[PDB]
């Protein structure tokens, strides 16, 4: 629920109505297939919370 | 406010309760359905005043 957008440098999820930006993470986000099939990706690093919390 | 036309059918996809990659994963084709669709509008017009 919202659209990846970037400030030059960084990639974040917004909200489409109000600027609010969010770092990229599995919750925020959803798969569906490989890279190969969609107009237009982007290359980058998506958190998962769970793996400092299996690392400690 | 400016968006790229693609996503903005994503976005009117996801208001139906399509999910939004049933766009992007099928783009070429929801893209020449679309242009074919209007062509058939151009010729119905053309082809009768009724
Ligand atoms: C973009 O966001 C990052 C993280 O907040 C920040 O360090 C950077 O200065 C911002 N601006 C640009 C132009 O990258
Ligand atoms: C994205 O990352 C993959 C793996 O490193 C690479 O093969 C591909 O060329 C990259 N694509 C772009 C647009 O940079």
């Amino acid at each position: 629920e919202g659209v990846f957008v970037s400030n030059g440098t960084h990639w974040f999820v917004t909200q489409r109505n109000f600027y609010e930006p969010q770092i990229i993470t599995t919750h925020n986000t959803f798969v569906s297939g490989n890279c190969d099939v969609v107009i237009g990706i982007v290359n980058n690093t998506v958190y998962d919370p769970l793996q400092p919390e299996l690392d400690s | 406010l400016q968006i790229p036309f693609a996503m903005q059918m994503a976005y009117r996809f996801n208001g139906i309760g399509v999910t939004q990659n049933v766009l992007y994963e099928n783009q070429k084709l929801i893209a020449n359905q679309f242009n074919s669709a209007i062509g058939k509008i151009q010729d119905s017009l053309s082809s009768t005043a009724s």
